């Protein structure tokens, strides 16, 4: 960090990212100089992970699309509709294999990873 | 109505009339002097109806004046012995502005009750999840006479 | 269109709005999946929902309780988890149909308690006003102190010349200590109160259960308080007359008795 | 089918419950 | 007979509301689940069997 | 099982049901 | 499903362990 | 080694010991399948077990009972049967783990009331010193 600036000189660092990390990204890096207030950095994101598996495909893939729409009627067949969800849920059911590298890596990638957000690609619109 | 905001309307509590009393003892204090003293409310019909005869003694300190605790004892009476019929109604959002004491209109043809006028009492809704709105209502019966 | 969205029979799209409101600062809510601009005001959307119970109005200040539904990172209850802040938090909740400009309001009320049931979840009771006319009423007591708060409405004593603004010494566990309190008489702050600026125009304060030189006891603790942050200290009076008068020469307003009668009966049996 | 989950229910699960229901409706319980 | 493998968390606590759902992580721990078969062939196999299942207690003993 | 249909059935229909059992059982239940 | 078992139950067998609650918690449900 | 063991998270063998005991007579029960030998003392095993509800300290007497279950032929609750002996049967419950000498007393108390409610079974109230303050 220690570094002399040369007058009339700009200093481009190289600001890797890994992939590595929380999921959660809240940094706050201080530029600290005499004679000047702190400087503060921030750098807020997320960090995810991508599914890269292609599943088998021999069974059909179900796609479900789920909605909630509480509705209640009177004695006469009169129906009041109160639909609550205005994007429905989307879920997805598949199988899968892995035999050549991709058992291992599967193995591992669920048991670190285990239940947080994906990046899952949309095997239908392949 | 059934099909102009009314869900389900379950609980009708007809009530009864060959109980109640018969007889009514209103206690006031007098403010001139502030000795208690006390004025009877007759029901002569009911008293008919009653093979034994009933009293109910109520305690109105506030009132200063005899002919107001008439009054008040009259409008006691009356609620006391018309045999008012409480309505337990199920509605939907079209009840959603009423508020407590407010009175409101009820028709539902296949129960065979015509246009009543009710008062709302305990208020239950949900708008948000199950969507039930559900009232407690009960006859309209309340009035102060002048006389 | 808010009312026929309501009777129409397809178009209901119901959405739940809450606000938070403490003086300048406010806190917004919703209970939908995307963020709602109204009024001007856009309402965060909580990852995981905000959701009640429902609305109970039965005359009953101890049943007719409203019950909200949130994570436990919710930023509005979140500072009730270390002590709970000196203002009430009002409540105001509003109800609108998506794509509508237009909202009524539901609710309107101030916390009543918050608790984190779950790491994952939050439950917050929220009283109406009606509540407080539980407590008693009389308010009238015929004894020799003052029976009145120094700088209420009955005391009609400013207490602006006397407050006192100073940066802290020392603070500690229970005592908070300063020099300059140290050249007033001992006992000189007792029963008053320190005032401090928390967020925007809103202060947190405690009390001094004791005032002893340059060491001030707070009651109940002084976690909370910042270590460096400007304090506001009042005096307190003690209510006896002569401390009125010696020390805020508020007499006339004296609501003590002091030797007026403690015993004297007119239906006695011997005056002398 | 009714004895070990419809008694027994009240061990640690069904009390909860209960007592906000008791909150709900005070009026119309605590007498009678 | 093909067997399984499956990895329990204790992933409670999803607060599925209205909006969306939201999943934390209370532990961050997975705890493998590993599911085993056996052929006797004899009389040794079977008590040493045997033994090894009273030794375990139930789900007391662990190894 | 025990979970959803024996705890949250109080919401709304396990009452009335509760409240006329109390009306039947006074004297039994009214002390301890 | 939650009509006949979650309500009718309080017939003859669910009146037993509500009792013995009770006569567990007290001050907690004596008053409100 | 009973604060060890209850620390333990692999060695748990909990074992509830009953000593009831009035005067130069006393009666021992355990809830294990059999004997268990204790400061020279055998609990007999009871076929069909003896088993609790709980301990309860909420300061209230009316609340804080203790409740014991056992078979129609128990030997110290069959006196109650025809009429209560005149004098209190104490009770003092032990706690101890297979294996291990040593015991550790969690409850103190007197027969409150006893009662028969099936032909295979019994539920024995027991009552803390606690609600004999109950009286005027």
């Amino acid at each position: 960090p220690p570094l002399g600036f040369a007058a009339l000189e700009e200093r481009t660092w190289t600001v890797s990212i890994g992939t590595d990390g929380p999921p959660v990204v809240n940094a706050r890096i201080v530029w600290r100089l005499q004679g000047e207030p702190n400087l503060v950095l921030v750098i807020t994101g997320n960090r995810i992970i991508a599914w890269t598996f292609a599943p088998d495909w021999g069974d059909s893939i179900v796609e479900r699309l789920s909605a909630s729409t509480n509705i209640l009627q009177s004695e006469s067949a009169v129906t009041q509709r109160r639909a609550m969800r205005l994007a429905p849920r989307r879920e997805f059911d598949a199988n899968m294999y892995a035999v050549d590298r991709e058992r291992q890596l599967l193995d591992m990638t669920l048991f670190g990873w285990g239940a947080r957000i994906w990046a899952l690609p949309i095997w239908p619109d392949i | 109505d059934e099909d102009s905001g009314l869900l389900e309307i379950t609980q009708e509590k007809t009530g009864s009339t060959s109980l109640a009393p018969s007889q009514l003892i209103v206690k006031y204090i007098d403010q001139i002097d502030g000795a208690q003293r006390q004025i009877i409310v007759n029901n002569n019909a009911v008293a008919a109806s009653q093979g034994r005869r009933s009293s109910e003694e109520i305690e109105f300190l506030g009132v200063p004046t005899g002919e107001l605790a008439g009054r008040v004892g009259e409008r006691e009476m009356r609620l006391k012995t018309t045999g008012l019929k409480r309505y337990k109604g199920v509605f939907d959002r079209r009840a959603r502005s009423l508020n407590p004491g407010q009175p409101f209109l009820i028709r539902s043809t296949p129960r065979g009750i015509p246009e009543t006028v009710v008062r709302v009492g305990r208020i239950e809704d949900n708008f948000l999840g199950d969507g039930k709105i559900t009232l407690t209502v009960v006859q309209d019966q309340f009035n102060l006479p002048a006389t | 269109s808010f009312n026929s969205r309501e009777s129409s029979l397809a178009d209901g799209q119901p959405v739940r709005l809450y606000q938070f409101s403490r003086g300048a600062i406010r806190w917004s809510y919703n209970s939908s999946d995307r963020d709602i601009t109204y009024q001007n005001q856009i309402f965060r959307t909580v990852p995981g929902g905000i959701t009640d119970n429902g609305i109970i109005c039965s005359g009953d200040p101890q049943s007719d309780q409203f019950v909200i539904t949130a994570p436990a990172d919710l930023d509005v209850a979140l500072l009730y988890k270390t002590r709970s802040p000196s203002d009430a938090i009002d409540l105001v909740v509003y109800d609108m149909h998506y794509g509508d400009a237009e909202a009524a309001v539901s609710w309107v009320g101030q916390i009543g308690d918050v608790d984190w049931p779950t790491v994952d979840s939050c439950r917050i009771t929220c009283v109406s006003e009606d509540e407080l006319m539980d407590q008693p009423g009389l308010t009238d007591t015929y004894c020799r102190t003052c029976t009145a708060i120094v700088g209420d409405h009955r005391c009609k004593v400013n207490l602006v010349p006397y407050r006192v603004t100073l940066t802290p010494q020392s603070v500690s566990a229970w005592v908070i200590s300063s020099g300059v309190v140290a050249g007033y008489a001992d006992g000189w702050f007792t029963g008053g109160y320190v005032e401090w600026q928390v967020d925007g125009d809103n202060y947190d304060r405690r009390f001094i259960e004791q005032h002893a030189g340059a060491d001030l006891h707070i009651l109940g603790g002084t976690e909370g308080i910042p270590a460096g942050g400007q304090l506001r200290v009042y005096p307190g009076c003690d209510g006896l007359a002569q401390t009125c008068d010696d020390k805020f020469s508020n007499l006339p307003n004296f609501r003590g008795f002091n030797a007026m009668q403690g015993k004297s009966p007119f239906d006695g049996d011997q005056v002398w | 089918d009714t004895d070990q989950m419809a008694a027994d229910m009240w061990a640690g699960k069904g009390g909860e419950h209960f007592l906000v229901w008791l909150n709900k409706n005070r009026q119309a319980v605590k007498q009678i | 007979e093909d067997l399984t493998s499956s990895y329990q968390r204790l992933l409670s606590t999803l607060d599925n509301g209205s909006a969306i759902p939201r999943v934390t992580d209370v532990a961050g721990m997975a705890l493998p689940v590993i599911g085993h078969r056996w052929i006797g062939m004899g009389r040794a196999e079977r008590s040493a069997f045997r033994s090894l299942v009273y030794a375990l207690r139930g789900q007391q003993k662990p190894l």
